[PDB]
């Protein structure tokens, strides 16, 4: 898609564009990709329904000279219905390369389940020494360092994922863990 | 069953260890930062408590250390020198003689 270059009517298709999210906790491409297929095939339906109502030199006005039954044919024909198979499949193959990267982003995914306050109030529960406190820091700066290690941005197809808008989710859980240990720390530095 | 620990030297009956052993993890626990003054206090405050632990010679003595070596008068009956494997302290109870 970015290859090719479009008119007017069709300014919203060109090197398509969509936002990536969490849709419930899940890494999702916010509008649907079969929605965005079928807005290519949208995109396609006002081709073809142009393109099957023309005006050729047989059709000439409203088809009176001759009908546009070769249109139809041709709608029926290869180019068009099977074609939609290949269409349908690199699309479905697409959505496998993004649950690729989705298998191997669910350890990273990790950090919603750590954010409940009662896994930080477990180990809270040890009274662990300050060593223990920044291993905990070093252990959410590593993840840090993946959440920045989101270069996988290939175009999913005729694709694009907002990367960013991912990045950006991860960082703001990591900082919740900071912020809970700030409380109790700050509380023994105010005291001392 | 007890919390994990090693006997380096025990001589009393073993359920004044039992009790001995119980409170002194929750303590350790209770009392994750500080000094180790707070837990001879706390602990000697506790185990001078029960009507158990009834004779005694001279009183209480309780101390905490990581590196060290004593020589002790100890009353014959009560003496107990111990671990606790999380923290590694090694922790030393007894009656004056």
């Amino acid at each position: 898609k970015k290859i090719p270059g479009a008119n007017t009517l069709q300014n919203l298709k060109p090197f398509f564009q969509v936002e990536v999210q969490l849709n419930g906790d899940k890494v999702t491409l916010n509008p649907s990709l079969q929605e965005i297929q079928k807005s290519i095939n949208r995109a396609a339906t006002a081709v073809l329904r142009c393109s099957k109502h023309l005006y050729n030199w047989d059709q000439q006005n409203k088809d009176s000279t001759d009908k546009a039954t070769f249109y139809d044919m041709i709608a029926c024909d290869k180019e068009i219905v099977k074609v939609i198979l290949l269409l349908t499949g690199s699309i479905q193959g697409t959505k496998n390369k993004v649950n690729e990267f989705l298998s191997g982003f669910t350890k990273f995914e990790w950090l919603c389940k750590e954010s409940i306050q009662e896994s930080i109030k477990k180990f809270s529960k040890n009274g662990p020494t300050l060593q223990n406190y920044e291993d905990q820091l070093k252990k959410f700066s590593q993840i840090e360092e993946e959440i920045e290690k989101i270069v996988p941005t290939y175009k999913i197809g005729a694709m694009e994922l907002m990367t960013h808008n991912i990045c950006t989710s991860l960082s703001t859980w990591a900082k919740e863990w900071k912020l809970q240990y700030s409380q109790d720390l700050h509380k023994r530095a105010r005291q001392l | 069953p007890l919390p994990p620990h090693i006997i380096r030297f025990n001589d009393m009956a073993q359920h004044l260890l039992k009790k001995v052993i119980r409170q002194a993890d929750v303590l350790i626990k209770e009392n994750p930062q500080g000094l180790e003054k707070d837990i001879a206090l706390n602990l000697v405050k506790f185990v001078k408590s029960q009507p158990e632990f009834k004779i005694g010679d001279g009183e209480w003595q309780c101390i905490i250390g990581k590196n060290f070596g004593c020589s002790l008068t100890f009353d014959a009956n009560v003496l107990a020198f111990f671990d606790l494997l999380p923290s590694r302290k090694s922790i030393l109870l007894f009656k004056s003689g």
